[PDB]
């Protein structure tokens, strides 16, 4: 109901070359399991529950075609962890 | 030998001296796997928590949380815990 | 949202000698309690 209002300094501004930009920090959204029954639940299944934990596990894979972009997360073994049991991949491997 | 006062999966013996987990089982301390990368565990066996966390001891020695916790805080004594700060970067005026 | 008034009567009492005295009549909180997990809980647990 509230619109999103500027002072008379940026109005100034934006009277001139100055533009507006866009960034986005971060996006919540949710995921879909099965209930007891055949129904999809997608209500308390938030991803940002998982953001955090999928970064500190993968390594990030980005393919960029020059129009089209594709961003992946593979899981990799922990360094120094001997209880870390992720199987080993080359690089050329986790692409594939 | 076999004894869990606090109810953690942590025998009392091996939490009064040393143990580590392996195969997601507690087993006692022995200086013959300190090289294969394994730490040496200490914690109550009076206390689940004994870091005060809401992680168990054995929760945090198996790694069985979160994966974006430091590894620090896998030690039963070292706290999972967030410092969480803000800082301002500059602050604009709207004189109305 | 809504920013707490004063009328004219004793805005003019302000502009003297006259202080504003703070008296907190109540205190709500809560204590902590764990459930049947470890977790502790301190949501429903009224110190009133
Ligand atoms: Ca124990
Ligand atoms: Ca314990």
């Amino acid at each position: 109901a509230r619109l999103i209002p500027i002072n008379y300094d940026q109005l100034k501004k934006l009277d001139s070359g100055k533009q507006i930009k866009l960034e986005t920090t971060q996006v919540s959204g949710n995921y879909g399991t099965k209930n007891s029954q055949g129904q999809i639940i997608t209500e308390g299944n938030s991803w940002s529950n998982y953001i955090s934990q999928i970064d500190s596990v993968s390594a990030s894979i980005i393919l960029d075609t020059g129009s089209q972009t594709f961003e992946r997360r593979v899981a990799a073994k922990e360094q120094g962890n001997p209880e870390d049991k992720t199987p080993e991949i080359t690089i050329g491997e986790a692409i594939k | 030998e076999d004894l869990d006062t606090d109810n953690d999966n942590i025998p009392d013996a091996y939490e009064k001296n040393g143990y580590t987990i392996k195969d997601s089982i507690a087993v006692k301390w022995n200086d013959s796997f300190a090289e294969q990368g394994y730490k040496k565990y200490v914690s109550s066996y009076l206390e689940s928590n004994t870091a005060g966390d809401p992680y168990t001891d054995y929760q945090k020695a198996s790694g069985s949380i979160d994966k974006a916790i430091k590894l620090e805080a896998r030690d039963p004594l070292v706290a999972a815990y967030p410092v969480v700060g803000v800082g301002m970067e500059n602050l604009i005026i709207s004189t109305n």
